[PDB]
This record gives structure tokens, C-alpha cells and sequence, in this order.
RNA sequence: UUGGCACCUCGAUGUCGGCUCAUCGCAUCCUGGGGCUGUAGUCGGUCCCAAGGGUUGGGCUGUUCGCCCAUUAAAGCGGUACGCGAGCUGGGUUCAGAACGUCGUGAGACAGUUCGGUCCCUAUCCGUCGUGGGCGUAGGAAAUUUGAGAGGAGCUGUCCUUAGUACGAGAGGACCGGGAUGGACAUACCUCUGGUGUACCAGUUGUCGUGCCAACGGCAUAGCUGGGUAGCUAUGUGUGGACGGGAUAAGUGCUGAAAGCAUCUAAGCAUGAAGCCCCCCUCAAGAUGAGAUUUCCCAACUUCGGUUAUAAGAUCCCUCAAAGAUGAUGAGGUUAAUAGGUUCGAGGUGGAAGCAUGGUGACAUGUGGAGCUGACGAAUACUAAUCGAUCGAAGACUUAAU
């Protein structure tokens, strides 16, 4: 569950460090989001140098929420923090060096570029 | 919050047609005594 | 076609093929007999009626419902049978099968069939407006004295009355409801149960009516 | 004995070959993944946090730190997608539910042996 | 279970004061709904008496109060000793029950249904 | 809308915006069906039919209004005392205080700013939501039903194929069809993920007490803390609405005269919208028009004026919950498992007391997956559902077939 005005951590080297959501896009009346959904957000904290600068309005994809996902066999997965990767709207990333583990469920979001760059996919 | 008209004698009497009371159970004390209440114990005026 | 009666037992889960997990309601459908065949000539519509669960015979000083009475005895004797508790009618079936006095066994359904289930709901008692209907509640601070009441109930003096169908509080309660397009997943013959995929209305040891899907 | 018809129906779908464990033990779970064409197996190693439920609907949960990030993972006990479970190390704890490990870090979140 | 119109801490105290005096006097008179509830409390306490070991002697002392009985022939025993001494003898063959409830009429000040509960 | 008139209301019609809850119109924002186009295609413009459903979250302002940020298929215009204060706020403004600017000789004022400033009422009638008693329905009862009528539901996107085809210089890029998956909404349910869980288990602080140790109890928000059954639950798990038939709207037509031509019309025959009626779900014979099928039961006195006892069947009374404000509903009443207890289990907690051993001691290990256990499951008449009482029919006349 990720609403508007939730802080997320950014998990690549694109320059941003923390971000907060403006809309959960999708359909009208949409309220929350999970792993594999795309949100639109503003950077609140940045690394000096880097591509993105503080105050930019970007689009991003959710990896690893805290309340995770149910799978068809009745298995679950859960993480300790919320994370996020800024995309170029091709469903391709801005940075190059995704950090931390990434959930499997965005394989079928056509995010294969993100899956290949990452460490352990569980 | 306050009644707009008084209530007549008929409308008062139609209202309390169910404001009644019922007769009790009334079994008997078969050994010795007068009537007791049903599923109770005939202690006084009763031996059951 | 394919009507049967039974009562709810509980709810479990079953691992399907390739490890998929599916929630399952188990229904015991035991000792159903055909009890009267109705006809368009005699009655005006074709149907059969089915009795579900048998009960004890006639006794002289019965004080409850688990003994049949004399009207129920003679009705359940004209078809050679024991007196039943629940009796319903099924007018979707073909009436040219089902001789009177047959036992409709539990394996008239095969795994894979789509069905509809009918029962009465749980029942909640006297309930207010935000529980019984899905109403939004008022603010809980900032000086409000409006929390769980309903809102306005009409206009001012044009329409100096309240229209009907206004959604006030009252008895939430259990009334009849059907769910559609379920499935039969596994039929057990020895225990005489049916496993259906999903959940059905009613409390435990209730009464459900299973019949085939109309769509 | 939940209800006589419930255990009679779901008896056949209940595995037998699993070892015994209680929370605080370290387990290696060989789970098998159907890929696009193959049936590749993968191992998940962690510490058992809890066990709950009864009968067919039993469930346990193991916890792992992958890349500085804690990962919980939760399974049905009798599922056919778990191939094998090994008990790597016995533990010495005093709770039935080990939820206090969620708010620890470093070497402070360690469990003794036996 | 019932609430008896009391708070959780008051209901527990009223229910073990009531169960003690049923051991002392062996038949008491009270209302209907209170006697339905002390029915199950006092019979779980005779089950502790029929076992008779130390650990259930410790467990029955969680519930009973500290009351002395002026027994006959000028002897004196506590309420706990009387439970493991005499009541455990009378019911060593019976497998439950141990109590009965006899109804009476209402009281005068209320319409409260009086009830005698006795020890059998 | 701003106004004109001054007809009700001055022995009070008592308030701008916002909240909650709605209902109607259509001069239609989206979706549906068509015509014309200066419509190649994809997009658009304009007009016609159409009111079934749907018609967003924030920043600044008391604000209506308006500007902006992001989305959406779309972010429509109006009525209902500028809908709704005996349903809520009270920021604004016609109250008493105070201050700035301006005017005034002055007391004071502006309609110009600013800070602060008390929102009453136990619902009689109509009305609405839910639930019961009485009588009736040409004998009396139990059970299953028909359905005159009424209510509900009615939304929509993205992707993949057709096909990089048609069209086009190219750039670009389809109709018509066929599949998959979502958003919002509505209903049912607790196997799962989670919440709660004040008569469940465990640890722990202070003080008083059970004569002392040891083990226990009371009070401190349930003393606090960690877990947690049943049941009640959503943020969780299932399912629903894009179907089909008939008649139509705008419109397109066939044949065809009046008017030797032509003409969709005058007579005749077709087609055509998510709108109309059916189809789906629910209530429904107090439908005084009171319906239908199956089964059960049948009296004498008699001044038949009514009395008496009664059948089938119900109820009083008692034990209860799958139901419940009460009442009704349902499970049961000794030829009995309705509740309680007892025994055995499930699940929950997590290794009791006592004893022994090791250790200076705090403590640890063993006996032993121990002991305790509310609501859940099965068995068992040990306790209690005793004995009894009440109500309850006796098939009207006319006519025609028989
Ligand atoms: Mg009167
Ligand atoms: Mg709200
Ligand atoms: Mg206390
Ligand atoms: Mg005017
Ligand atoms: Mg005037
Ligand atoms: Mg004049
Ligand atoms: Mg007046
Ligand atoms: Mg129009
Ligand atoms: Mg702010
Ligand atoms: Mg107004
Ligand atoms: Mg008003
Ligand atoms: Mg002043
Ligand atoms: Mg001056
Ligand atoms: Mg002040
Ligand atoms: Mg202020
Ligand atoms: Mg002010
Ligand atoms: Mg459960
Ligand atoms: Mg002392
Ligand atoms: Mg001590
Ligand atoms: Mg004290
Ligand atoms: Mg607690
Ligand atoms: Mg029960």
C-alpha cells in the first residue's frame, strides 16, 4: 500500500536519494500501489552531481514494498523498507547500478532491463 | 418535541389495548396444599 | 438440471494441479429422495420436490420438531420413504427422469461443472446506517457532534415528506441470496460430500441448494 | 479432530516426508521454480520465525538478510512446490513467535545453538 | 459466559466469595443468573479435591478464601481442608453433577427470581 | 442573474460557505447510434436521436468564484426555502472590547482594514425504516408453491492478434471481427495474510497480606510488557454486470401511385441505438379479485338458544442458539445428548510444582514437547428440562350438469 505523500527510498545510482509520490496512476479513483506499479513523484533529497536534481518531477516503478505480494501457490514475500527505481518511460532505467534485492513479480511488467541489472531476484 | 394537539379519550384508549397482564402458570401441590407456580417448589402452603 | 440439497460444514483449502492453492467449502449432501412429481396438467408447471434429511417417526406426545406429525407421515408414505426435515422444489430439471422415490445420489455432479448456490445469510440484528449501508461517517474532532448518524433525509418544503426507500437503520439480518458461476472441484462418494470452489452464504450447519448454472 | 468430515476429505493431500522443527531453527528450503521452459530449483536459507495453523492449512515463515535488506518468506507446509527441507542448525529460544528480530540489526540479531 | 452486571475484577471477586460459602454451609440462596454461573466454578473445584496431590492443592488455593469453620466438638478447620477432607469422600464414585438448583418465587423488592442451589 | 412591484409572514418564515445524505430536468461532459464535411488515413468540426450508468485527488483563499500542480474515458449545465443547522460545524458577517488610516470642533462614524468573542429542545400527528398481535379469506390444520404487481442491477480502460494490411509521395497508420487482463462499484465469507480478543498462557516493577522460606493472592488504565482460540472483521479470499429475443427513435431502403415521369408513403414489405419490454437477483394472494397441489382429522346433548367434552394441531411452562432490543425464528423437553459437568481431542502458550544434580552465588540441566487452557469437535444421563393446564371443527343457501 503506497498512497500519495509517502516517502520512498531510491535504489539505484541515478542521483536521487528520497522521493515522495504525487499520483498512483492507472485509472480514476485509484488509491494504492504495489510492486510493479508506476507512480509519479518529486525528489526531496539528492546526491551532489548526478543526473536528477532536487525538485524534479519524475516517473518511477515500485520494487519491494513492506507489505508484499501473495502468489498463486499461497506463498508470500515481504521486505523491510519501500524502494523505487526512476525510469525513462520506456520502462528502462536512468541509472545503471540497481542495489538490493528485487521482487520477481515485475518480470511480467516488461521490466527485463531492471531484472538483469539487479542482484538476487526472489 | 411537544405535542401539537391534545389526545382524545378514544385515541388514548386505543393505545393501551395491549397494556395488559397475563395469568401465571399455576400447577398444584399434589401432596398437600394450594396452588404453586409451575416448575417451582411448593415450600409454603405446599409439600411438592 | 441437477439439483441437490445439503448443509454447510466448514471451509478448507486444497492444492490443485501444479501446486495452485484453492479455497474450498465442504457440503454434506446426504440421503436426498424424490418425494412428489408435479405436472403441468395437475398443477400448471412441471417440477419435482426433494426431501433432504430424515427424522424420527410419529409419536403420541411429541413436543418438538424432530418427530414427524400425521400430515407429514402420510405425505412421505405415498412415496415409500422416511419423513424428511427440509423439502424444496426444483423446476429446472427434466421431469421425465426421476421416478418418484428415487435417491438422487451425490455423484450426479462431475468435477468441472459450474453451479449456483442458494442459502440464507448470517444475520446481524439491529444495525445502524454506516454498517447496514455503506455510509461515510462524520468527522471525529474539530468540534463535531456528528459521528455515526445518517445525514439529511430530504429537501425542505417542496416534498414535505420523506420518500420511500430512504436507507435508515434496522435489522441487517439474513435473507436469501445466490452466488453464481462457482465450480465443483472434487466429489467424494463414500462420505457423500461436495467440494465447491469459493464460499457460500450461511452459518455452519445451514442449508444450501445446489443446482446447475443458468448461464 | 477439527470436524470428522474435514479430516476425512483432506487426508490424502498431506505430506509425510518432512522433518521436525520448531522456531529458532535454521532451515534450507529447496523450492522449485517453473521458468519459461524449465523446472529450476532454488534454495532459500533462513531462520524460522513462526509456525501457525493446523492440519492442511499449516504455515511457517523464514527470515533472511540478502543485501542489507531483510526478506521474510512464508509457505504452506504441505505444498508440493517445496521439494526438500534440511535442518541446518538447532536453535535455543524461549518464545513461540520471534517477532523481536524484525527491529534488530548487525550481530545483535544472533541466535545461539541447541 | 455471563457478565452479571459487574466489572471484570468485581465479577471474579464476587464469584469466589460466593463459591466459598457454598463449601461452608452446603446450600445457599441467591438469584437465578448468579447460581447458573457458580455452578461450573464449584464443580471444577471438587475435581481438584478428588485428585488430592500437592499441585492441585496449590491450584485450589488460587480461588478459595481464608475462612475458618467452627466445626463440631470444638474443632476448627479451614475451608480448604474441608474441601479435601469431606467433600472429596462423598463424591469419589460420582462423575459430575455434584450440585442442583431449585427454583422459587420472586423477591418482594425486585422481581428477582430466587433460587436455592444445594450440594449433591 | 442584477433589478421593478410591495400580495402572505413583525404576539420571529431565525443564519453565507463547507460536511453528511440525496432526488429531478436535459438546452448531453464520457460511453452508444447516425447525417454533412473544405471528411485521403489517424485525428477533428458541425448537426440529429438518446438521460441507462458514470461524472478525481491536492496547493492559495472564510470564501462562492477563480488560478495552478498531477491524473482521467470524462473531469457537464441547472432545479429542489440560492436542497438539507428540531442532522453537524461556526471560518465569514449586524453585538458589547481594542487599534490604524480618513472624516468630524465634538460625542462619534466609515462599510475601509486588523486581533478576540455562549449555536436550546425527553418527538404527540402525518411521513419513512424495521418488527409483532387481532380478525378475515363458507369446515378445521401441516407443508410445498403460482406470481398480478413492486424493487434492485445497468459503468469502463489497456494490451495481443486481424496487419505494419487498407489508405498514403512518404511520414504515419485503420474500420469490421477475435482473445487476455485491469480501475471504480456492489454482494457473500473467514481457509489464507493481518486486526481485536477485560474468566487463555508466559515474563516483570512497587507495596500489603496468606505465621517464616518456598509457592500464591489483592491494588496500581486489564499495573506494564510479549504472544493469542472462538466470534466480529478488511486493507484479505470468492463471485457479479461487455450475452440473447421482440417492438422502436434519428436514419437507410424495396415496390409504388396521386402527377403516364420521378418519389422511402399515401396503400403495402424490411432494417435500424447500452434507450422501451422480456431475459438475471430479491419481496410478494390483506392480489377483501383473498389463488393452486399433496396429506391429516370428523359429536352428542339440544329449546342446537347454547352447554359439555374434544380430535388433527397448536400454546402455556422449562433447557438453549446457527437466531435475537422485546417479541418473533430455529434446536430440544426422560421412548431424551438441549445446556452444564466428566472423559478424550484439536488449537494456543512454551518447558509447571516438587525432587535431584552442578555452581561461592546470581542461576543452569534432568525428571518431561512438561503443565495450564473461554467460547471449537466427539462420547457419556452424573445434574436439570417433573407433575400438569389452556385453546381448538362438526362442511349455509340458489341454479345447472351428475
Ligand atoms: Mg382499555
Ligand atoms: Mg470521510
Ligand atoms: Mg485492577
Ligand atoms: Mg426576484
Ligand atoms: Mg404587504
Ligand atoms: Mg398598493
Ligand atoms: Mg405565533
Ligand atoms: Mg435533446
Ligand atoms: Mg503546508
Ligand atoms: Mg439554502
Ligand atoms: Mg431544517
Ligand atoms: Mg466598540
Ligand atoms: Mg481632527
Ligand atoms: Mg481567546
Ligand atoms: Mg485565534
Ligand atoms: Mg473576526
Ligand atoms: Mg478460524
Ligand atoms: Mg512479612
Ligand atoms: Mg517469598
Ligand atoms: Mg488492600
Ligand atoms: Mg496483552
Ligand atoms: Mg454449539
Amino acid at each position: 500500500m503506497i498512497q500519495q505523500e509517502t516517502r520512498l527510498k531510491v535504489a539505484d545510482n541515478s542521483g536521487a536519494r528520497e522521493v515522495l509520490t504525487i499520483k498512483v496512476l492507472g485509472g480514476s479513483g485509484r488509491k494504492t500501489a504495489n510492486i510493479g506499479d508506476v507512480i509519479v513523484c518529486t525528489v526531496k533529497n539528492a546526491t551532489p552531481g548526478g543526473v536528477v536534481k532536487k525538485g524534479d518531477v519524475v516517473k518511477a516503478v515500485i520494487v519491494r514494498t513492506k507489505s508484499g505480494v501473495r502468489r498463486n501457490d499461497g506463498s508470500y514475500i515481504k521486505f523491510d523498507e519501500n524502494a523505487c527505481v526512476i525510469i525513462r518511460d520506456d520502462k528502462g532505467p536512468r541509472g545503471t547500478r540497481i542495489f538490493g534485492p528485487v521482487a520477481r513479480e515485475l518480470r511480467e511488467g516488461n521490466f527485463m532491463k531492471i531484472v538483469s541489472l539487479a542482484p538476487e531476484v526472489l | 418535541a411537544v405535542p401539537k394537539r391534545r389526545t382524545s379519550k378514544t385515541r388514548k384508549n386505543k393505545r393501551r389495548t395491549h397494556f395488559k397482564i397475563s395469568v401465571p402458570g399455576m400447577t398444584e401441590c399434589p401432596n398437600c396444599g394450594e396452588y404453586k407456580l409451575s416448575h417451582r417448589v411448593c415450600k409454603n402452603c405446599g409439600s411438592y | 438440471t441437477k439439483g441437490i440439497l445439503g448443509r454447510k460444514i466448514g471451509m478448507t483449502q486444497v492444492f490443485g494441479e501444479n501446486g495452485e492453492l484453492i479455497p474450498v467449502t465442504v457440503v454434506e449432501a446426504k440421503e436426498n429422495v424424490v418425494l412428489q412429481k408435479k405436472t403441468v396438467e395437475v398443477d400448471g408447471y412441471n417440477a419435482i420436490q426433494v426431501g433432504f434429511e430424515d427424522k424420527k417417526a410419529y409419536k403420541k406426545d411429541a413436543k418438538s420438531n424432530k418427530y414427524a406429525n400425521k400430515p407429514a407421515e402420510g405425505h412421505a408414505k405415498k412415496a415409500d420413504a422416511a419423513p424428511k426435515r427440509f423439502i424444496r422444489e426444483f423446476r429446472n430439471v427434466d421431469v421425465d427422469a426421476y421416478e418418484v422415490g428415487q435417491e438422487v445420489s451425490v455423484d450426479t455432479f462431475v468435477a468441472g461443472d459450474v453451479i449456483d448456490v442458494t442459502g440464507v445469510s448470517k444475520g446481524k440484528g439491529f444495525q445502524g446506517a454506516i454498517k447496514r449501508h455503506g455510509q461515510s461517517r462524520g468527522p471525529m474532532s474539530h468540534g463535531s457532534h456528528f459521528h455515526r448518524a445518517p445525514g439529511s433525509v430530504g429537501m425542505a418544503s417542496d416534498a414535505s415528506r420523506v420518500f420511500k426507500g430512504q436507507k435508515m437503520p434496522g435489522r441487517m439480518g439474513g435473507n436469501t441470496v445466490t452466488v453464481q458461476n462457482l465450480e465443483v472441484v472434487q466429489v467424494d462418494t463414500e462420505n457423500k460430500v461436495i467440494l465447491v470452489k469459493g464460499n457460500v452464504p450461511g452459518p455452519k450447519k445451514g442449508l444450501v441448494e445446489i443446482r446447475t448454472s443458468i448461464k | 479432530t477439527n470436524h470428522k468430515l474435514i479430516e476425512a476429505v483432506t487426508k490424502s493431500q498431506l505430506r509425510t516426508d518432512l522433518p521436525s522443527f520448531r522456531p529458532g531453527d535454521t532451515l534450507r528450503v529447496h523450492v522449485r521454480i517453473i521458468e519459461g521452459t524449465r523446472e529450476r530449483i532454488q534454495v532459500f536459507e533462513g531462520v524460522v520465525i513462526k509456525r501457525r495453523g493446523g492440519g492442511v492449512s499449516e504455515t511457517f515463515t523464514v527470515r533472511k538478510i540478502s543485501s542489507g535488506v531483510g526478506v521474510e518468506r512464508t509457505f504452506p507446509l504441505h505444498t508440493p512446490k517445496i521439494e526438500k527441507i534440511e535442518v541446518k542448525r538447532r536453535g535455543k529460544v524461549r518464545r513461540a513467535k520471534l517477532y523481536y528480530l524484525r527491529s534488530l540489526r548487525g550481530k545483535a540479531a544472533r541466535i545461539q545453538e541447541i | 459466559y455471563r457478565k452479571l452486571g459487574r466489572t471484570s475484577d468485581q465479577r471474579k471477586a464476587m464469584l469466589r466469595d460466593l463459591a466459598t460459602s457454598l463449601i461452608i454451609s452446603e446450600r445457599i440462596e441467591t438469584t437465578e443468573a448468579r447460581a447458573k454461573e457458580v455452578r461450573s466454578v464449584v464443580e471444577k473445584l471438587i475435581t481438584l479435591g478428588k485428585k488430592g496431590d500437592l499441585a492441585s492443592r496449590r491450584n485450589a488455593a488460587k480461588t478459595l478464601r481464608n475462612v475458618e469453620i467452627l466445626n463440631e466438638d470444638e474443632t476448627t478447620q479451614t475451608a480448604l481442608q474441608k474441601l479435601f477432607g469431606e467433600i472429596a469422600e462423598r463424591y469419589t464414585e460420582r462423575q459430575g453433577g455434584y450440585t442442583r438448583i431449585l427454583k422459587q418465587g420472586p423477591r418482594r423488592g425486585d422481581g428477582a427470581e430466587s433460587v436455592i442451589i444445594e450440594l449433591v
